[PDB]
RNA sequence: GACAGAUUGAUAGCUCUUUCUCGAUUCCGUGGGUGGUGGUGCAUGGCCGUUCUUAGUUGGUGGAGCGAUUUGUCUGGUUAAUUCCGAUAACGAACGAGACUCUGGCAUGCUAACUAGUUACGCGACCCCCGAGCGGUCGGCGUCCCCCAACUUCUUAGAGGGACAAGUGGCGUUCAGCCACCCGAGAUUGAGCAAUAACAGGUCUGUGAUGCCCUUAGAUGUCCGGGGCUGCACGCGCGCUACACUGACUGGCUCAGCGUGUGCCUACCCUACGCCGGCAGGCGCGGGUAACCCGUUGAACCCCAUUCGUGAUGGGGAUCGGGGAUUGCAAUUAUUCCCCAUGAACGAGGAAUUCCCAGUAAGUGCGGGUCAUAAGCUUGCGUUGAUUAAGUCCCUGCCCUUUGUACACACCGCC
């Protein structure tokens, strides 16, 4: 075995991240062990501000190009089964999943 | 390798890789009606579902073309031997995708045809397919030294709001001809408002559906019952 | 094969648009290196969606 | 000034009442989520905004038809 | 600097209000809440306000970079 | 009556006095010809900053558990006319905040902490706020 | 049948070894992933391949400054007869499928 | 494809002898390209600008006109808004507005969170009189933390709720609504999205989008070196800093937010803490795919502590003298910075004219963008935070209606 696993869920789509995030809670609590539920980091807003205009002219209008990236993370304690079950299931959309070994 | 590229600078990169594909893919599987990839990253592997139409051409000689494109994507964005499998699939109801039809109109003109009869042939189709509405614009010089702009329209179309963003299927494609350059713009309206399966939101937020009294029979004298 | 030599290492000598090799109004930030137009083309595809 | 009602509301409102006179009353927050039951109002603003006339037409009805 | 003060004013009037309410009484809570809200200065009321954003084509929210004009 | 309980600006007034009336600290030579920070226009009038600034610096460390030279420079700031230019923020002089720290170190008001940065040592912790009692109890006013 | 012999004879036999040869449009690389025994960047590669297409023994795409060099069935002859290579040859697209 | 010199700028065999190798490349014609930040934005695509965040636009069926057309699409009240109701030859519909999205604020209501905070504990402590206190006890920063406290009071971000002219009193055709007040965020916190239809608006120099045209080796192909784009009797355009004492410089205290950061597509950061130096800086060393490190982001105004005395003075702070650092292979054409040194006009601006109503103008730094070097540029962000309109069409310009019109390149017309 039982080691200090962190699962770091980073994705853009809040809804398609929190269907996965819920399935790891409900996937672990099925075969119960521990957790400390989903952590909510500040959402990072990737904000670009370019001119609307190609070339010069016209009254100066710009767009406000944004991309969000919310990070959840979920602590757990398990063997090399429950990790390799819970991570490989509940994948699919534009969702990145990290797996820390223990502590550091 | 031990870079760990940033959740800021990484999703940007995979957005970019996404874009870089969807262009060469568009620009090479054009005559075959590329609708779109949906990039499918996995363990040990990077699936990449090429959602196009006429799959007899993406395969080619016994499945050569698919194997070229796999090799290409191996040699470009850095995907080792057996770490990338393309997966060509046919588009469901190709009338309702925009760039499919917009390309079908780059090549219907390119082939040699009037604007008029062609774009109707498109516009006819996309409605008949099953659209809430649609429009096509063929800007550019059109049998005259001067530039015209032509716009043949049919059915319903919302032209503002967030709603637009997940409902219309916009698609611009040029067309390079023996003269010069026209623009296609296909802009279809999706009637997944009726039945996506669960059509996203479904309501255009304006639209409310009041389910009707259904029963509400009987005032009557009192009575009782037992069970 | 010799001579074609300077700092092509800093200065806009070095950096150019990844899409079209034009060398102005360049979105350096965030490891893009697109020209500012080549945003609005390759933008939705990237992920930057116009919200407010 | 800010708020006069739109015909998506004025029409839906009037049509709920035509069909559920008995279900509604002269409160807001009751008939407020009656509308959640008997209709598919997507947005909370509208859902909520609709119980607007649902009341303003009961206050009319008791006084007159 | 200044904000931090109606912040701490509001806090030791609110806190003191929740004091006499939760365990102590209510009459004194109400005699307090009266004594305060007969002149607020947003004592128990959060000032609902917060700053506007800047919009392009102006130094602040509203004002605009001077119009050239022939 | 800690450093906080004493009205903090008439703290360093008396703490400047302390380190003067001790007659030891280690006043040096860049002193009479010091700018104080490229920041400033002009060399300071009370000819005796660092008795009053080592006062500040040392009480400052009391309030904050750890502080580097880079920190001390930061804190004694200001605006800076580059002239017709707009004003910007320039760090204070390192040399002086440093030698203030090193000099406080001589009397052993302070020490180098673990994990980098100076903090004040128990001995100094005293001399500092001993006089806090003396500043409150100088008189109520 | 041209240019730096050592480099260009190797570029042919690279292209015959492979199904597809990608590149980049950049004269200033002194290298190119796989092969590049020595230098042979874009130029020596391009100069070769932009020959091959125009005569007809290769076909292009471009796609965000790169050159998408795809080997033509006629070229199979041109380059194997250039390289005296066996009359079976098997370039690269041997392609065990299913 | 050519290691010493004539040269040339160049160790450019680019060329004037010598020749020593790769060795089927080479060279010379012809056609033809291939580019070109060449040409043409009245040859075009896209994208943008705008008429124009202005209320407008359209059709099915009716009804009117032989028919272009017309009503529906409107006297009036209303409304931010042909938005609504109603009068109603129209009835019921569609796009724009609205609804929506993002956002911004009430949520001791929920789900939680060592990549937040933590909170307050429990306070178990170190703990020095840090301070109070004879001592018990207490006020308090720091830490000793950790944690198998406990929790979400603020932090964060998920689900939620709510606010909806909702109640009451006026006013109102007593409809549509408007006004006041109650509870409370009172119906409006701010953008994005934005129709029909336009316009030689702009863009070929954002586009491997490109029509045609030019040009095409002596090349307008690509560059090296330099130069220019910076030049200066004058003219205008957006900025900043001042004109000072509600202020100037001299102590000190002390309050963030949005970001941003390395290790990035080809050679490159963010920076904590040691010494050295005045300072630029320098030289030591440390954390940092980051809510951890920078970083309780320790700011300016601001706030507080002394000078000064209304002197073009200490404001101001230009123009030059001289040093010293840094970036850069190189700064001459002061690169950027520091250190000295000189030390200007301006004492509130002549004719005009833009900006806007609430957390608004203004000041005020600070990020971002631009960046090797670097901003007086913008775009965001708080922070300090006013005066005043809350209405009208008086000027300018916009909407409808009626009307006149010899205008329809539409009055910048026609004559």
């Amino acid at each position: 075995a039982i080691h200090r696993i962190r699962i770091t869920l980073t994705s853009r789509n809040v809804k398609s991240l929190e269907k996965v995030c819920a399935d790891l809670i409900r996937g672990a609590k099925e075969k119960n062990l521990k957790v400390k539920g989903p952590v909510r980091m500040p959402t990072k807003t990737l904000r670009i501000t370019t001119r609307k205009t190609p070339c010069g002219e016209g009254s100066k209008t710009w767009d406000r190009f944004q991309m969000r990236i919310p990070k959840r993370l979920i602590d757990l304690h398990s063997p090399s089964e429950i990790v390799k079950q819970i991570t490989s299931i509940s994948i699919e959309p534009g969702v990145e999943v990290e797996v820390t070994i223990a502590d550091a | 390798m031990a870079v760990q590229i940033s959740k800021k600078r990484k999703f940007v990169a995979d957005g970019i890789f996404k874009a870089e594909l969807n262009e060469f893919l568009t620009r090479e599987l054009a005559e075959d009606g590329y609708s779109g990839v949906e990039v499918r990253v996995t363990p040990t592997r990077t699936e990449i579902i090429i959602l196009a139409t006429r799959t007899q051409n993406v395969l080619g000689e016994k499945g050569r073309r698919i194997r070229e494109l796999t090799a290409v994507v191996q040699k470009r964005f850095g995907f080792p031997e057996g770490s990338v499998e393309l997966y060509a699939e046919k588009v469901a109801t190709r009338g309702l995708c925009a760039i499919a039809q917009a390309e079908s109109l780059r090549y219907k003109l390119l082939g040699g045809l009037a604007v008029r009869r062609a774009c109707y042939g498109v516009l006819r189709f996309i409605m008949e397919s099953g659209a809430k509405g649609c429009e096509v614009v063929v800007s550019g010089k059109l049998r005259g030294q001067r530039a015209k702009s032509m716009k043949f329209v049919d059915g319903l179309m919302i032209h503002s709001g967030d709603p637009v963003n997940y409902y219309v299927d916009t698609a611009v494609r040029h067309v390079l001809l023996r003269q010069g350059v026209l623009g296609i713009k296909v802009k279809i309206m999706l009637p997944w408002d009726p039945t996506g399966k669960i059509g996203p939101k479904k309501p255009l937020p304006d639209h409310v559906s009041i389910v009707e009294p259904k029963d509400e029979i009987l005032p009557t004298t009192p009575i009782s019952e037992q069970k | 094969g010799f001579y074609w030599s300077h700092p092509r290492k800093f200065g806009q000598g070095s950096r150019s648009c990844r899409v079209c090799s034009n060398r102005h109004g360049l979105i350096r930030k965030y490891g893009l290196n697109m020209c500012r137009q080549c945003f609005r083309q390759y933008a939705k595809d990237i992920g930057f969606i116009k919200l407010d | 000034m800010g708020r006069v009602r739109t015909k998506t509301v004025k029409k839906a409102a009037r049509v709920i009442i035509e069909k559920y006179y008995t279900r509604l009353g002269n409160d807001f927050h009751t008939n407020k989520r009656v509308c959640e039951e008997i209709a598919i109002i997507p947005s909370k603003k509208l859902r909520n905004k609709i119980a607007g006339y649902v009341t303003h037409l009961m206050k009319r009805i008791q006084r007159g038809p | 600097h200044v904000a931090q003060i109606y912040a701490i004013r509001q806090s030791i009037s609110k806190a003191l209000v929740a004091y006499y309410q939760k365990y102590v009484d209510e009459a004194s809570k109400k005699e307090i809440k009266d004594i305060l809200i007969q002149y607020d200065r947003t004592l128990l009321v959060a000032d609902p306000r917060r700053c506007e954003s800047k919009k392009f084509g102006g130094p602040g929210a509203r004002a605009r970079y001077q119009k050239s004009y022939r | 009556v800690t450093v906080k309980d004493v009205n903090q600006q008439e703290f360093v007034r008396a703490l400047a006095a302390f380190l003067k009336k001790s007659g030891k600290l280690k006043v040096p030579e860049w002193v009479d010809t010091v700018k104080l920070a490229k920041h400033k226009e002009l060399a300071p009038y009370d000819e005796n900053w660092f008795y009053t600034r080592a006062a500040s610096t040392a009480r400052h460390l009391y309030l904050r558990g750890g502080a580097g030279v880079g920190s001390m420079t930061k804190i004694y700031g200001g605006r800076q006319r580059n002239g017709v230019m707009p004003s910007h923020f320039s760090r204070g002089s390192k040399s002086v905040a440093r030698r203030v720290l090193q000099a406080l170190e001589g009397l052993k008001m302070v020490e180098k902490d673990q994990d980098g940065g100076r903090k004040l040592t128990p001995q100094g912790q005293r001399d500092l706020d001993r006089i806090a009692g003396q500043v409150a109890a100088a008189n109520k006013k | 049948m041209l240019m730096p012999k050592k480099n260009r004879i190797a570029i042919y036999e690279l292209l015959f070894k492979e199904g597809v040869m990608v590149a980049k449009k950049d004269v200033h690389m002194p290298k190119h992933p796989e092969l590049a025994d020595k230098n042979v960047p874009n130029l020596h590669v391009m100069k070769a391949m932009q020959s091959l297409k125009s005569r007809g023994y290769v076909k292009e795409q471009f796609a965000w400054r790169h050159f998408y060099w795809y080997l033509t069935n006629e070229g199979i002859q041109y380059l194997r007869d250039y390289l005296h290579l066996p009359p079976e040859i098997v370039p690269a697209t041997l392609r065990r499928s299913r």
